[PDB]
């Protein structure tokens, strides 16, 4: 068989039970709302040197699209900067930086939520951006994944 | 050493900078503060339908009574798009011969001078005691884009996000949820909402 | 046209006063003194005030 | 008086915000229920 550290990463365990309040209330909204089925989330937060402009707009909705499409990872994405009403709260103050926020499929801790993260990352990552203009994905089900990667390291 | 033993659930305290969860991380609190990259969710559902003025009033009391709570830096929902109070929508907004008749037109103009004055006092303190919404406003095309986001298809549940002060993931940081529960269950209370159910959920 | 602005403004009253009926809502209160005689509030002052 | 009774019905509101308790009728609240036709709003 093979070793310990890859049959650990393939058969992870999610961290929190199902009984549990929080994971039935995300699960109940994502039904309810007919958006996901899941009950974690990321953060994609672009951040800028110069305010972001027009064609922050322009990238950030080219991710967008990039990230529904992919309907193996990415459940449901709340675009929150892209209309007028909430823009405001979406960007920063110093109009800087702005944040979106994505479910993954699969629950925190579960090697399927760490695979999800892989993917947006590279999704993030991988397209060209104005120059600038930098992708991160933070957030708590990222922080899990990453605590797993550097115990595994 | 024992009372003064305390725990921390902030995973990024207990990992190396060098990981991509901590530069993202140190990017959002250079820009934005840490409590809005960990929000809350709440979910209050009833089996009618709330897209109308009544049911937004009680919404709007309720968002109000959650934001009232200690630790509780904004709330954002459908009566809130970005956290603020919606602009126009307090009650005090709301609110010869020939020579002669002249003269009442420019006493009216000058009562309209001071109604302006007013309603332009209550909007730069974001004044939110009083609240309504018109039947006219539903049908712009502005709230059709918002009630989409907060509220369900069938409009039997809206979905309020809630975001701390500081950090959320401390010891406070997860005692702030029975209170705010208590809140909306004490907001709801003497309502038509009243046999509703309230799910809350998120990191803390 | 001045007297039906005038009606729909009429008609604009009557649905917040309908809202907040249906809301229940009791943020501010004022009883009219005329409401005072009716006898629907005399039976009640008789009953929750003292003589 | 209507004076007095803004006093009462403030009385009112006072203790039904408290928690743990359901409802509370009195002179303002014949039935529990707010009387009709009382907001300000209603008078504008």
């Amino acid at each position: 068989v093979p070793t310990l550290d890859e049959v650990g990463e393939m058969r992870a365990v999610s961290m929190a039970p199902n009984d549990a309040p929080s994971t039935l209330a995300i699960k109940r909204v994502g039904q309810v709302f007919e958006e996901y089925d899941t009950s974690s989330s990321v953060m994609i937060v672009l951040e800028g040197e110069e305010p972001l402009g027009i064609e922050a707009h322009a990238f950030y909705d080219k991710m967008v699209a990039d990230l529904r499409a992919d309907t193996e990872h990415v459940q449901h994405v709340q675009d929150f900067w892209g209309d007028t009403l909430t823009a405001s709260g979406a960007q920063s103050v110093d109009g800087k930086a702005a944040y979106v926020q994505v479910y993954i499929a699969g629950d925190q801790g579960e090697s399927l939520a760490n695979e999800s993260v892989e993917a947006v990352r590279k999704i993030a990552t991988e397209r060209e951006t104005p120059s600038g203009v930098k992708a991160y994905v933070t957030g708590a089900a990222a922080t899990s994944a990453d605590q797993r990667a550097e115990g595994d390291a | 050493a024992l009372p003064g033993y305390y725990t921390t659930y902030d995973d990024r305290r207990y990992l190396p900078d060098d990981v991509p969860a901590n530069v993202g991380y140190d990017a959002a609190f250079r820009h934005f503060s840490q409590a809005k990259m960990n929000p809350d969710l709440m979910m209050v559902e009833t089996d009618r339908d709330l897209r109308n003025p009544a049911d937004f009033l009680v919404i709007d009391k309720i968002a109000k009574a959650l934001k009232n709570v200690h630790g509780i830096a904004q709330v954002q929902t459908i009566t809130r798009p970005d956290g603020d109070p919606i602009e126009h929508s307090t009650i005090p907004y709301t609110i010869n011969q020939y020579q002669v008749q002249k003269a009442q037109q420019d006493q009216n103009m000058a009562m309209q001078e001071n109604a302006t004055a007013m309603s332009q006092a209550f909007d730069a303190a974001k004044n939110d005691d009083s609240f309504y919404l018109p039947p006219e406003a539903f049908e712009t095309d502005d709230f059709q884009r918002g009630m989409k986001l907060f509220m369900s298809p069938d409009g039997h549940a809206v979905r309020f996000t809630i975001i701390h002060q500081g950090d959320p993931l401390t010891e406070e940081g997860t005692a702030r949820m029975d209170e705010l529960k208590v809140a909306a269950a004490d907001a709801i209370k003497g309502t038509p909402f009243e046999g509703a159910r309230i799910y809350l959920g998120g990191s803390a």
